[PDB]
C-alpha cells in the first residue's frame, strides 16, 4: 500500500522494491538491480536480489578471515565471467520461429504469475505477437509495437489478440448520428475543426446589422467545406488530437458529421499516432489542403460494443499492409 | 475485531510478539553484537575496556564475567550470554571470555542451516552428539601428570600459572605473580594433594606505591590500628617464648550488664558508694586475666572504653577495638587459636601463636593497617597487592583470583591440557572425520560444530595481526601428518609452535566447561520461537 | 492478533511490514467483517439495514452494492469485496449478495487449509478444478423456457428478484409491470439480435395512494416543469408533433470573445435589435411547423415563452441530454442539435418532428411529470412508484432496477436454473465424487470447494428463526440421491429447494422460483478471482503518508 | 486497519428492534394532545428565533429535529399526507405509532418474522379499505349548503371554529374560483392567493377575485382609481436595454456623444408609442421603470406598477384575461386585459394595496386575512388551507365517509370477525391492526375529559348491531351516532391515513440494524 492510497499486487520483484520505500541508504541499490535485470533481459528480476543477496553472505565470513574486499570484489568478477561460458556451451541454439520452443518457454517463464492457469491460451499470444516481427540482426525488438490495452471488469479468460488497432477513448456521441460502420476508411486529423480563428488574438468588428447575418453563415460555411473534401474522399472515420490549446470540436461541426454518418473519436493521446499509423496504415492529416485519398486507409469494421458496462472501439482488419505490422491486445479482469 | 475491543492479556500494546525467521534472526544477531566485542579481549593480544557504572565508578577490565555483568542490557538474548560467563568464572574461574565465543560461533553456523530448512531441534541434537565425541577424543590425548614427585608436581602449577596471568593488564609482572601463587597452595593443601580449601586464602588490595612491591605475607591484615597509640608499633616477643600468645575476645571491655533491660535501684549512699568500688574492681580483674594467661595483644570486637586504655598501658598490652566479626574468624585460623567468649573461661591453651606483629606506615596519611606474619607453615595466606592506580589495585585482585582458580583446578587428578588453541584443533578434526562416516541428515550438524570450534584459534590470529586462514590451515595439516596434538597459535611469536616447549598449560575441567556451556545454552536459544517482552 | 510484532529489525523500513500467517489471518477478518453485513440481508427472510452518514440522513439499502459503497473499509484486501459487489451490478446487475458471501466463504474454509501447510497454488488448483466441472455441470441441469403451453417464465422470474425487498408481498402486482415494461423498450441491432436498454424506463418518486395502486404508464414520463403558466396544461389529440433541440433559445452574445465597436450611433439600436431578432427566427420556423411541444435541453428565454402561448405550444426547458434521445427515438423525431443542412441555406423539416397519440403533465406530491402516451414508432414505458417518503423509494428504486436485469438474461439467453439453494446444493454432491477420482492433496481442495457453495442454502434457514439442520439435512437426501438416481421420467430428485415460509421442501417449478443460468457463471468467476487474490498475498507493506 | 471506519461496531438482533419501535412511538405521543376538538397547542422554537404555535400535525413533525434515523422516517409520513391531501396529518403518525406499538410483542414474544407480519398487513390493508369503502355514501357535490358542513370537520379541531360560519363562505368561493372544466376539476393551491395583512378583525374579511400588490405607483400623477381597467403585462424593463456583447463605441466627431444619449431618449420614447398603441389604462411589469418612461405615459394616462413577483403575473393573467408578452412590437388589443374592475388603491400607513376585480375558465382569487397579531394570522393562513383541502377532495369523488371515532370502530369490528376464522399462523399479526384502530377513538375521550374504559366497552357493542355510524363525541363525550351531528369525512383522508400506515410499518420492522458514520 503506497502512500497516496493506491494498493498495487506485484509478484515482480522490480515493482516490489520500487514501490517499498527502504531507509537504509545500501539496500536501496537492490532496487536498482532488478532495473537492469528489466530493462536488459527482462526476466528474472526476482533471482537476481537473491543471488545479490546470496553472494553478500557468502562474503560475509570471508571478511573476519582476513581477505581484503578488493580481493573478494575481484574473485566474483573472475568468477561472473567464467559463469558465463558456462551457459554457452549448455544453451541450444533454436529455429527462427518454433511454435515448440517458444510456446513451452513462454509458460515456463510465467511460473508464479496469476496467469500460469490461464497460461494455456495466453502463451501462444505472447508467441505470436513476436513473430510478427521478424530480422536476422537479432535487434532488441521494440515492444512499442505491442500495445497492451486494460480494461475494467470481465474475466480474464476473455483476453484475447485484435486482428486490428483498438481504440481506448469512446465516440464522441453527442451527434452520435452512426451506430455502425462497416467498410470505412479511417482518417487522422491533426488541426482542428472549429469556427476560423488564427492561433493568436484576433479581433471581428461589426459595424452594421447586416454584417452579423454573413458572420453566422460563413463560420458555418468553413464547417461544411471541410465535410465536402472528407466526403468526396468518402472517409466515414475520423481521429482528432486532444487539442488543449483550440476546441477541437464544436456542435455545428457535429451536426454537419452526423448528415455523412462519420464517425468520430477525440482525446486521443499524441504519442500514440505511431501506433495508429503503422497499425492502420494511414497517413495522418494536418491541413485540408492535403487530405486526399491515397493517405487514407482501409478498414472493414470500425464498431464500439457495449459489454457488461465496458464500452470499447474495436477495428477489424486493414487492407493497407505495409512493411511491418503492429500486435493489439485488449486485457481484461474482474479486479483492478 | 467486529467492533469491539479484543484483549487477551493485560498491557496488550506494550508488550510485542517475535515469530518466524524475524525472530531467529534477531537472536543470532544479538550474539553477533556480543561475540565482536568478547573477540576483541580473547587472547594475550587482547585490549581491555571501560566500565562506566551509573554511579560514576569505572572499570577496566578484559574479563567477560567482569564486563557483561555490569553491562547494562535490553535483548534478553544478550542477558543469557551474561549468565554464561558469570557460570564459567563462578565455577571453575577461568576461560570466561572463550564460552562467549564458542557460543556465538556454534549460533552463527547454525543461522546458516536454518535459512537450508533444517528444523532447530535437528541442530541440537546434532551438537549434543558432537559435544561428547570432541570431549572423549581430547580425554585419551591428555597424559596424567601425578606420577610426577612433588618437585615436578611445583613446575606445572608454574606453568599454567603463567598462561592466565596474561591477556589482563599488568602483565609485566606475571613472572613474580606465577610464583606468589603456587606458593599459595603450597602452604595450604591437604596433605594428599586434593580438595584443597580455597576460603583460607583472603584477597587484600592496598592502593599506593607500586607493584614492585606485591609479596606473600602469611597472617591476618586488619584495617584498624592499636587503640590508644603510646604503645610501640612493632610488638615483639619475650626472650625465651613459645610465641606471642595473641588473645581474642568477641566481648567488649564493660562492668557484667544482663542483656535484658535491667534497673539498678540505689536507695541509700551506702548502696552508691559499694558501686564506685565495684566498678573499678571489674576493670582491674579483667587486665589481671589477661596478664595471668601471658597473653600480649588483646583483640576485642565491640572495643573498650577509654579506662582500659592507660590500664592496658601499664601492664604493655596492646589492644584493638571495633573489629568485624568475620575478621575473627580470619585471625583464629592463623594463629591456630581458640576464641575466648569471656574472662572465665580465657586459658593459655586458647591463646594464638603467630611471628610477629607489626605495623607499617604505608603511605604519607592514608590509614593505619595491622599485618601479622607466621614463624612457619600455616592455613593461611593473605594476598598483599599494591599499585599507583584505583584501577590496578582492583582488576589486580580478580587478575590473581582467576589465577588462584586455575591452581585449585590443577589439584584435582589427572586432568591438564596444553593451551594456545591446541585443544580447539584437536577435536575440530575429530568432530569433522565423524559427519563423513555417519552422513544422513546430521552430516551438516557435524559441520557446523566444527567450524565452531576453529573459531577461537582464528581470533587468537586477528589480535596477533596474523592472517587466521594460514594459520588454521597449518595447525589442521599438522594434526592430520601427525597425531601430536601440541602444535597451536603462537600470539608472543616466540617460534616453536609445539605446546611442551613454550609450556603453556591449561585446565582440562575448565576447557570441557566451555563446550558444555556453549553448547547446551544454544539448545534452549535455538527452541525459542514466540518472544514476548513487556514495555518497561 | 495477539502481540503486535516488532518494527522492522534490521529491515529499515518506514512503514509497517508484517510477515507470517498474521497477514492471511487479517485478510479473512477483513473479508468476515463485511461478510457479517450481506449475510443476514440474503433470502426473502433478509432484513433491510440502515445506514448513517452522522448529516441527519438515513439510507435504507438491502442489497451489499450499495451498503458496502457507502461504507468506508481501508483495509487492502476488504477494498477487493467492495469493488466485487460494484462490479456484479455492471455484469449481471443481480446478485451482490451472493457473489459476497461466497467469496467470503471460500476464503474462510481455506484458512484451514494454510494450517496444513498446503500450497496455495494447490488450493487454487482445487477450487479451479472444481469449477470447470461445476459450470459445466450447471449447463447439464439448466431447463428450456418452452415449459407448457404458454409463458409461465417471465412473471416468475421477476419474482425471485422481487424477493428479499419490502416490495416481495407485492411481488405478484408487480411482476406483470416488469415484462411489459422491458418488452415495449426493446430495439434490434447486429441485424436480428434483440437488445435490451436497461434503465431506458422512468422511475419517478410521488407520494401518497399505495405501492399496490402504482400504475404502468404505457409510454415515455418526462420528470420537468412547465416553462410558463400561460400554456396548456394537457394537448390532445391524433398526431402531437414533438420538437427535440439541443440549441439554446435564450439570448447569447455574439461569438464568444470578439468586441463589438460601432462608430455611427445611429446603428447602435439596429445591430442590437438584429441579435434578439436571429433567436427568434428558429421559432418561427418551428411555430409554421405545427410544433405541438418543443423539448429544450437548455433553457429558455422569455423571448420564446410568447410565441409558445400566442401558437398553443408547450414549451420545456433544461431537459436531461440522455431523456430527450430516448424520447427521439420512441417518438419518431430526429435529435437536432442545430438548424443546417449540406445547402447553404437554413431551414426546417417537418421529418425531425415526432408523432404520439396524446401529450399530458400529470402533477402528483409536487412532482410534476409529463406523461407522453401512444407513440407510434417505437413504444416505451414508464413506472411511477408511490410509497411513504422519498427514502422509502429509494429501496424500491433499486428493487425494479434489479428485476429488470433479471429479465433481461432470461429473454437473451432461455436457459434458468431454480432458486433457493438448488444450484449450490447440486454442486456438493456432484464434486464429492470427483474429488475422489483426483485423489493426492487436490481431493481435500476440492471437498472443501463443495463446502463453502453450502453457506448460501443455511443462511436462508439461519435468517429464518427456523432449524437449519433439518431443512439441510433434508435437502441434501434429494441431491444425493439425484446423483444415485440413475436413468430408466420418474427420476425428480433434482430442481428442490427450501421454501422458507412454510419451512418444507417443494419443487421450485410449481413454486415460480428461477432464476438465470448466466448468474451463476459469472457469479462463481468472479466469487473466485477474489478469493484467488488474497490466498496469494504472503505479506503486506503499509507505506505511511507523507 | 480499523476496517470498516464507520460503525465496525453493530446493534443487531431484538435491540434493534425496540430502539426502532421506541422511537416512533415518542413520534406520537407527542402529538396525542393535539387531536380533538379540544386538543391543546404546541410551540417550536427555531434556531431562527421564528415562533410556530399550531395544533397541526405536519407543522411540528418537520421542525423538529430527531437525532434518531428510524424516527426520522416517522416525520415525513405527515408530508405524504399534507403534500397529497392536507387534511389528517396528525392521525397518520399516531395510527402508525400505535401499529409499532402494537406489533411490538410479536418478534420479542411470539417470534414471528417480519415478512410474515408483512403478509399480514397488506391483507389486512386490502380489507380495510373494503370497509371504508361500504361505510361510505355518496352526497350531491353541486350542493353548496351540503359543502360547508363538511369544510367544518377539519375546523372544529382548529381555532378557526368560532369564525367556523365565516371561514366556511371564504373557503367556497375560493375553491370554485379557480376549478375548470377539463382530471375533472383539477385545481391547485397555486392559483389561490392569500395574503396576510396585520391587524384587522377575522369577522370582517371577503373573497377578493384578482391580485392584491403591496407595491406603489411609480408617479404621484397616476390615477388611484380606475372605472374600466385595462392590464397590459410586460416582462420587457421599460429602462434602456443594454445589450450583453459589451459593446464599446469608439466617439471621434463632437456631435457623436451627444447624439448617443439622444437615441437613448428616442428609443424609450419609441416602446411607449408601441404601449400607447392600444391605449392601455394600466402597465404591471416585474422589472424596474426608468423615470423618463414614467413622463411619455402619462399624456396617455398609464399606471406603471414595477418590481412585480414572478408568479404573481401569471395570477393577473388569469383574473384579467391578459397575455403576457416581452417584446412591446407583438401588443395587440386581444393581448390587454379586458373585465377587469374596480380598480382602487385603498391607503394603509403600512403599505400601499391595490385592489382588483373581475367581471380560458381557469381563474384566481386572492383572499385578505386581517388577524389580531402576525403571529395568529399564520395560523389562520394554515388553517385556511386545509380547509380548502377538504373541499378538494368532495369535487373529486362524490364518495363521503363518517369520521369522529366511527370509521376507525368500523374497521375494527370487521377485522375481528375474520380473524377467528383463518385459524393460522397469520392470526396474530392480522389481529394488531384491529387493536391499532382503537388509538384514534380511545385518543379522542382522553382529551374530553371521559372515561375510555365504559365508552369504548359500549362502543364496540353498538357497531355489532349493523350500524357504522356510531362515533364518539368531541365535547360531551356521547356515543350518539354522527349522522345527527353532521361529522362527515372525504373517503381519500380516510384512505390515505391507513395506506401511509401500514407501508410505513413494514419499513421500520425491516431494519435489523442502525450503523453511523458513513458521511457521504
Ligand atoms: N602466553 C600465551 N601463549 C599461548 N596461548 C595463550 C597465552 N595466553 C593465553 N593464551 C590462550 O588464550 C586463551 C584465552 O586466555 P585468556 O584470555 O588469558 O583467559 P581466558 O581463558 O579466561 O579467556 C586461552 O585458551 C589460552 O590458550
Ligand atoms: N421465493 C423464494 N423462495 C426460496 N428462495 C428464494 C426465493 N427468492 C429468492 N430466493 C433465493 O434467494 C437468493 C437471493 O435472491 P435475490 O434476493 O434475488 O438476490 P440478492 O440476494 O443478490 O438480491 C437466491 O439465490 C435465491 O435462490
Ligand atoms: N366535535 C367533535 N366531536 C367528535 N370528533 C371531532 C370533533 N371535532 C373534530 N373531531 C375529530 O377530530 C379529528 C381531528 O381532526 P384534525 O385535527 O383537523 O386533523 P387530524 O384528523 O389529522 O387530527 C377529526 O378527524 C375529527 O373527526
Ligand atoms: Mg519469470
Ligand atoms: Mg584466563
Ligand atoms: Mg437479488
Ligand atoms: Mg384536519
Amino acid at each position: 500500500k503506497t502512500s497516496r492510497g493506491e494498493i498495487i499486487i506485484s509478484n515482480d520483484g522490480h515493482t516490489i522494491l520500487k514501490q517499498m520505500a527502504i531507509l537504509h541508504p545500501v539496500a536501496r541499490m537492490l532496487v536498482e538491480v532488478s532495473a537492469a535485470q528489466d530493462s536488459e533481459a527482462g526476466d528474472g528480476t526476482t533471482s537476481v536480489v537473491i543471488l545479490t543477496g546470496a553472494l553478500l553472505g557468502a562474503a560475509e565470513r570471508l571478511l573476519n578471515k582476513g581477505i581484503h574486499p578488493t580481493i573478494i570484489a575481484d574473485s566474483f568478477q573472475s568468477a561472473a565471467k567464467r559463469s558465463v561460458d558456462i551457459l554457452l556451451e549448455m544453451c541450444h541454439k533454436v529455429s527462427l520461429s518454433d511454435r515448440e520452443q517458444l510456446v513451452r518457454a513462454a509458460s515456463t517463464s510465467l511460473s508464479s504469475k496469476i496467469v500460469s492457469q490461464y497460461s494455456s491460451f495466453l502463451a501462444p499470444l505472447a508467441v505470436d505477437s513476436v513473430l510478427k516481427i521478424s530480422d536476422e540482426n537479432s535487434k532488441n525488438v521494440d515492444l512499442n509495437d505491442i500495445r497492451l490495452v486494460k480494461k475494467v471488469g470481465g474475466t480474464i479468460d476473455d483476453t484475447e489478440m485484435i486482428d486490428g488497432v483498438v481504440l481506448t477513448q469512446t465516440a464522441i456521441k453527442s451527434a452520435g448520428g452512426p451506430t455502425r460502420k462497416e467498410k470505412a476508411k479511417i482518417g487522422l486529423i491533426q488541426f482542428q475543426i472549429s469556427p476560423p480563428k488564427p492561433d493568436t488574438e484576433n479581433n471581428i468588428i461589426v459595424n452594421d446589422y447586416r454584417q452579423m447575418d454573413k458572420i453566422l453563415k460563413e463560420e458555418r460555411a468553413y464547417l461544411l467545406n471541410i465535410c465536402k473534401k472528407i466526403k468526396k474522399a468518402k472517409c466515414n472515420v475520423l481521429l482528432i488530437q486532444k487539442s488543449i490549446l483550440r476546441d477541437a470540436v464544436n456542435d455545428l461541426a457535429l451536426h454537419f458529421l452526423s448528415k455523412l454518418n462519420i464517425m468520430v473519436v477525440k482525446d486521443i493521446e499524441r504519442e500514440e499516432i505511431e501506433f495508429l499509423s503503422k497499425g492502420l496504415g494511414c497517413k495522418p492529416i494536418a491541413d485540408i489542403e492535403l487530405f486526399t485519398e491515397d493517405r487514407l486507409g482501409s478498414a472493414d469494421l470500425v464498431e464500439e460494443i457495449d459489454s457488461d458496462g465496458s464500452k470499447i472501439v474495436r477495428v477489424t482488419g486493414i487492407r493497407n499492409n505495409n512493411a511491418r505490422p503492429t500486435v493489439s491486445v485488449v486485457i481484461r479482469g474482474a479486479n483492478n | 475485531e467486529m467492533g469491539r475491543p479484543f484483549i487477551i492479556v493485560k498491557d496488550q500494546g506494550n508488550k510485542k510478539r517475535q515469530h518466524g525467521l524475524e525472530a531467529k534472526k534477531s537472536h543470532i544477531l544479538a550474539a553477533r553484537s556480543v561475540a565482536s566485542i568478547i573477540k576483541t579481549s580473547l587472547g594475550p593480544r587482547g585490549l581491555d575496556k571501560i566500565l562506566i557504572s551509573p554511579d560514576g565508578e569505572i572499570t577496566i577490565t578484559n574479563d567477560g564475567a567482569t564486563i557483561l555483568s555490569q553491562m547494562e542490557l535490553d535483548n534478553e538474548i544478550a542477558k543469557l550470554l551474561v549468565q554464561l560467563s558469570k557460570s564459567q568464572d563462578d565455577e571453575i574461574g577461568d576461560g570466561t571470555t572463550g564460552v562467549v565465543v564458542l557460543a556465538s560461533a556454534l549460533l552463527d553456523q547454525a543461522l546458516e542451516l536454518i535459512q537450508k530448512g533444517i528444523h532447530p531441534i535437528k541442530i541440537a541434537n546434532g551438537f549434543d552428539e558432537a559435544a561428547k565425541l570432541a570431549i572423549s577424543k581430547l580425554e585419551e590425548t591428555c597424559d596424567d601428570i601425578s606420577a610426577s614427585n612433588d618437585e615436578l608436581f611445583r613446575d606445572f602449577l608454574l606453568r599454567a600459572a603463567k598462561t592466565s596471568l596474561g591477556s589482563k593488564i599488568v602483565s609485566k609482572d606475571h613472572d613474580r605473580f606465577a610464583e606468589m601463587a603456587v606458593e599459595a597452595v603450597i602452604n595450604v593443601m591437604d596433605k594428599d594433594r586434593k580438595d584443597v580449601d580455597f576460603d583460607l586464602i583472603k584477597m587484600q588490595g592496598r592502593v599506593g606505591g607500586s607493584i614492585s612491591d606485591s609479596k606473600l605475607i602469611n597472617g591476618v591484615i586488619l584495617d584498624k590500628d592499636f587503640s590508644h597509640p603510646q604503645m610501640p608499633k612493632c610488638v615483639l616477643p619475650k626472650e625465651g617464648s613459645d610465641g606471642v600468645k595473641l588473645a581474642i575476645l568477641t566481648c567488649p571491655f564493660e562492668p557484667p550488664k544482663p542483656k535484658t533491660k535491667h534497673k539498678l535501684d540505689i536507695s541509700s549512699v551506702e548502696e552508691y558508694q559499694k558501686l564506685q568500688t565495684y566498678e573499678q574492681d571489674k576493670f582491674k580483674e579483667m587486665i589481671d586475666d589477661v596478664k595471668k594467661a601471658g597473653a600480649d595483644v588483646v583483640i576485642c570486637q565491640w572495643g573498650f572504653d577509654d579506662e582500659a586504655n592507660h590500664l592496658l598501658l601499664q601492664n604493655d598490652l596492646p589492644a584493638v577495638r571495633w573489629v568485624g566479626g568475620q575478621e575473627l574468624e580470619h585471625i583464629a585460623i592463623s594463629t591456630n587459636g581458640r576464641i575466648v567468649p569471656r574472662f572465665q573461661d580465657l586459658s593459655k591453651d586458647k591463646l594464638g601463636t603467630c611471628s610477629r606483629i607489626y605495623e607499617q606506615e604505608f603511605g604519607t596519611t592514608k590509614d593505619r593497617m595491622l599485618i601479622i606474619e607466621q614463624s612457619k607453615e600455616t592455613k593461611t595466606v593473605t594476598c598483599f597487592v599494591r599499585g599507583s592506580n584505583k584501577m590496578i589495585v582492583d582488576e589486580a585482585e580478580r587478575a590473581l583470583h582467576d589465577s588462584l582458580c586455575v591452581v585449585r583446578n590443577l589439584v584435582k587428578d589427572s586432568r591438564v591440557v596444553y593451551g594456545g588453541g591446541a585443544a580447539e584443533v584437536t577435536m575440530s578434526l575429530a568432530v569433522s572425520e565423524e559427519a563423513d562416516k555417519q552422513r544422513g541428515i546430521d552430516q551438516y550438524a557435524f559441520r557446523g560444530f566444527a567450524q565452531a570450534l576453529d573459531t577461537i584459534p582464528m581470533t587468537l590470529a586477528e589480535n596477533s595481526g596474523l592472517d587466521p586462514i594460514g594459520t588454521l590451515s597449518t595447525l589442521k595439516s599438522k594434526q592430520l601428518k601427525e597425531k601430536i596434538s601440541n602444535i597451536g597459535v603462537d600470539c608472543l611469536g616466540y617460534g616453536s609452535n609445539d605446546m611442551k616447549e613454550l609450556f603453556v598449560v591449561d585446565p582440562f575441567i575448565g576447557k570441557k566447561q566451555q563446550i558444555l556451556l556453549a553448547t547446551q545454552l544454544c539448545r534452549m536459544i535455538l527452541k525459542i520461537d514466540n518472544v514476548i517482552i513487556s514495555g518497561k | 492478533q495477539l502481540f503486535n510484532n516488532s518494527r522492522s529489525d534490521t529491515l529499515f523500513l518506514g512503514g509497517e511490514k508484517i510477515s507470517g500467517d498474521d497477514i492471511r489471518n487479517q485478510n479473512v477478518l477483513a473479508t468476515m467483517a463485511v461478510a457479517n453485513v450481506v449475510k443476514s440481508s440474503l433470502g426473502p427472510v433478509g432484513l433491510d439495514k440502515m445506514l448513517v452518514d452522522d448529516i441527519g440522513d438515513f439510507t435504507v439499502t438491502n442489497d451489499g452494492a450499495t451498503i458496502l459503497s457507502l461504507l468506508d473499509v481501508q483495509h487492502p484486501a476488504g477494498k477487493i469485496l467492495v469493488e466485487l459487489a460494484q462490479q456484479q451490478d455492471r455484469e449481471i446487475g443481480d446478485g451482490t449478495t451472493s457473489v459476497v458471501i461466497i467469496a467470503s466463504e471460500l476464503l474462510k474454509r481455506a484458512n484451514e487449509l494454510v494450517k496444513n501447510k498446503i500450497h496455495p497454488t494447490t488450493i487454487i488448483t482445487g477450487f479451479r478444478v472444481a469449477l470447470r466441472e461445476a459450470i459445466r455441470f450447471i449447463n447439464e441441469v439448466l431447463s428450456t423456457s418452452v415449459d407448457t403451453l404458454g409463458k409461465e417464465t417471465l412473471i416468475n422470474i421477476a419474482k425471485t428478484s422481487m424477493s428479499s425487498k419490502i416490495i416481495g408481498a407485492d411481488s405478484d402486482f408487480f411482476s406483470n409491470m416488469v415484462v411489459d415494461a422491458l418488452l415495449a423498450v426493446k430495439t434490434q441491432n447486429s441485424k436480428g439480435e434483440i437488445k435490451y436498454p436497461v434503465k431506458a424506463v422512468n422511475v419517478l418518486k410521488a407520494h401518497g395512494k399505495s405501492a399496490t395502486e402504482s400504475l404502468l404508464v404505457p409510454g415515455y414520463a418526462l420528470n420537468c416543469t412547465v416553462a410558463s403558466q400561460a400554456m396548456p396544461k394537457r394537448i390532445a389529440g391524433g398526431n402531437v408533433k414533438i420538437a427535440c433541440l439541443d440549441l439554446n433559445l435564450q439570448k447569447a452574445r455574439m461569438a464568444m470573445g470578439v468586441q463589438i465597436n460601432i462608430d455611427d450611433p445611429e446603428q447602435l439600436e439596429q445591430i442590437r435589435k438584429r441579435e434578439a431578432g436571429i433567436v427568434l427566427e428558429r421559432v418561427k420556423k418551428i411555430i409554421d411547423a405545427g410544433a405541438q411541444v418543443v423539448l429544450t435541453t437548455k433553457g429558455i428565454d422569455d423571448l420564446c415563452l410568447k410565441e409558445f402561448v400566442e401558437a398553443k405550444i408547450m414549451g420545456v426547458r433544461r431537459c436531461k441530454k440522455e431523456d430527450l434521445r430516448r424520447i427521439a427515438r420512441a417518438t419518431g423525431a430526429t435529435l437536432v442539435s442545430s438548424m443546417s443542412n449540406l445547402e447553404g441555406e437554413e431551414t426546417f423539416e417537418s421529418s425531425y418532428l415526432g408523432l404520439c397519440d396524446e401529450v399530458v403533465q400529470a402533477k402528483f406530491s409536487d412532482d410534476e411529470c409529463i406523461l407522453i402516451k401512444g407513440t407510434s414508432k417505437h413504444s416505451s414505458s414508464s413506472i411511477i412508484l408511490r410509497g411513504a417518503n422519498d427514502y422509502s423509494l429509494d429501496e424500491m428504486e433499486r428493487s425494479l432496477h434489479d428485476s429488470l436485469s433479471v429479465v433481461k438474461r432470461t429473454l437473451e439467453s432461455g436457459n434458468v436454473v431454480p432458486g433457493g439453494g438448488c444450484v449450490e446444493a447440486a454442486l456438493n454432491i456432484y464434486l464429492d465424487n470427483f474429488a475422489t477420482t483426483v485423489g493426492s492433496r487436490e481431493q481435500l481442495a476440492i471437498a472443501e470447494f463443495a463446502a463453502a457453495l453450502l453457506i448460501i442454502p443455511k443462511t436462508l434457514a439461519v435468517n429464518a428463526a427456523k432449524d437449519s439442520s433439518e431443512l439441510v439435512a433434508k435437502l441434501r437426501s434429494y441431491h444425493a440421491a439425484s446423483q444415485m438416481a440413475k436413468p430408466e421420467k420418474r427420476r425428480s430428485y433434482r430442481n428442490y429447494g427450501l421454501d422458507l415460509i412454510r419451512g418444507k421442501i417443494v419443487d421450485e417449478i410449481h413454486a415460480g422460483v428461477l432464476e438465470p443460468t448466466i448468474s451463476k457463471v459469472k457469479s462463481l468467476k468472479s466469487a473466485l478471482e477474489a478469493c484467488v487474490a488474497i490466498l496469494r498475498i504472503d505479506t503486506m507493506i503499509t507505506v505511511d503518508p507523507e | 486497519v480499523v476496517f470498516m471506519n464507520a460503525s465496525q461496531e453493530r446493534t443487531t438482533g431484538r435491540q434493534a428492534q425496540i430502539s426502532n419501535i421506541t422511537a416512533a412511538k415518542a413520534v406520537a405521543d407527542v402529538i396525542r394532545t393535539c387531536l380533538g376538538p379540544k386538543a391543546m397547542l404546541k410551540m417550536l422554537l427555531d434556531p431562527m428565533g421564528g415562533l410556530v404555535l399550531t395544533n397541526d400535525g405536519h407543522a411540528i413533525l418537520r421542525e423538529i429535529d430527531v437525532a434518531h434515523p428510524a424516527a426520522k422516517s416517522m416525520l415525513e409520513l405527515s408530508r405524504t399526507q399534507d403534500e397529497e391531501v392536507g387534511d389528517g396529518t396528525t392521525t397518520v403518525i399516531i395510527l402508525a405509532g400505535e401499529i409499532l406499538a402494537q406489533c411490538a410483542p410479536y418478534l420479542i414474544e411470539k417470534n414471528i418474522h417480519p415478512v410474515i407480519i408483512i403478509q399480514a398487513l397488506k391483507k389486512a390493508l386490502t380489507d380495510a379499505l373494503e370497509v371504508i369503502k361500504q361505510v361510505s355514501k355518496p352526497v350531491d357535490v353541486e350542493n353548496d349548503a351540503a359543502m360547508k358542513k363538511l369544510i367544518q370537520a377539519s375546523i372544529g379541531t382548529k381555532y378557526v371554529i368560532h369564525w367556523s360560519e365565516k371561514m366556511c363562505e371564504l373557503a367556497l368561493d375560493a375553491v370554485k374560483t379557480v376549478r375548470k372544466d377539463l382530471n375533472f376539476e383539477i385545481d391547485i393551491k397555486r392559483y389561490v392567493r392569500v395574503e396576510k395583512i396585520p391587524g384587522g378583525d377575522v369577522l370582517d374579511s371577503r373573497v377578493l377575485k384578482g391580485v392584491l400588490l403591496n407595491k406603489d405607483v411609480v408617479h404621484p400623477k397616476m390615477s388611484r382609481h380606475i372605472e374600466n381597467p385595462r392590464v397590459v403585462l410586460l416582462d420587457c424593463p421599460l429602462e434602456y436595454k443594454k445589450g450583453e456583447s459589451q459593446t464599446n463605441i469608439e466617439i471621434e466627431k463632437e456631435e457623436d456623444w451627444n447624439r448617443i444619449l439622444q437615441i437613448e431618449e428616442e428609443q424609450v420614447q419609441l416602446m411607449c408609442e408601441q404601449i400607447l398603441a392600444v391605449r392601455p389604462t394600466l402597465v404591471i411589469t416585474e422589472k424596474g421603470v426608468s423615470d423618463l418612461a414614467q413622463h411619455y405615459l402619462l399624456k396617455g394616462g398609464c399606471s406603471v406598477l414595477r418590481r412585480v413577483k414572478k408568479s404573481d403575473n401569471n395570477r393577473i393573467a388569469r383574473v384579467t384575461g391578459a397575455t403576457i408578452v416581452n417584446r412591446v412590437e407583438d401588443l395587440k388589443e386581444s393581448d390587454v386585459g379586458t373585465n377587469c374592475g374596480l380598480f382602487k388603491v385603498e391607503m394603509i400607513g403600512d403599505e400601499y394595496f391595490s385592489f382588483l376585480d373581475n367581471c380560458g375558465l381557469q381563474k384566481a382569487c386572492t383572499i385578505m386575512l386581517r388577524g389580531g397579531s402576525k403571529d395568529i394570522l399564520n395560523e389562520i393562513d394554515r388553517n385556511l388551507q386545509d380547509a380548502m383541502a377538504v373541499a378538494r377532495n368532495v369535487m373529486l369523488s362524490p364518495s363521503l365517509s363518517p369520521g369522529g371515532g366511527a370509521t376507525e370502530m368500523a374497521v375494527s369490528v370487521k377485522l375481528a370477525e375474520k380473524a377467528k376464522q383463518l385459524e393460522g399462523i397469520q392470526q396474530w399479526p392480522y389481529q394488531a391492526v384491529a387493536d391499532a384502530m382503537e388509538c384514534i377513538p380511545r385518543t379522542l375521550i382522553q382529551n374530553a375529559g371521559g372515561d375510555p374504559i365504559r365508552l369504548l366497552s359500549q362502543l364496540r357493542a353498538k357497531h355489532a348491531q349493523g350500524n357504522f355510524t356510531t362515533g364518539i363525541d368531541g365535547d360531551k363525550g356521547k356515543i350518539v351516532d354522527m349522522v345527527s351531528y353532521g361529522i362527515w369525512e372525504p373517503e381519500v383522508i380516510k384512505q390515505q391515513s391507513v395506506k401511509t400506515a401500514i407501508e410505513s410499518a413494514c419499513l421500520l420492522l425491516r431494519v435489523d440494524d442502525i450503523v453511523s458514520g458513513v458521511r457521504k
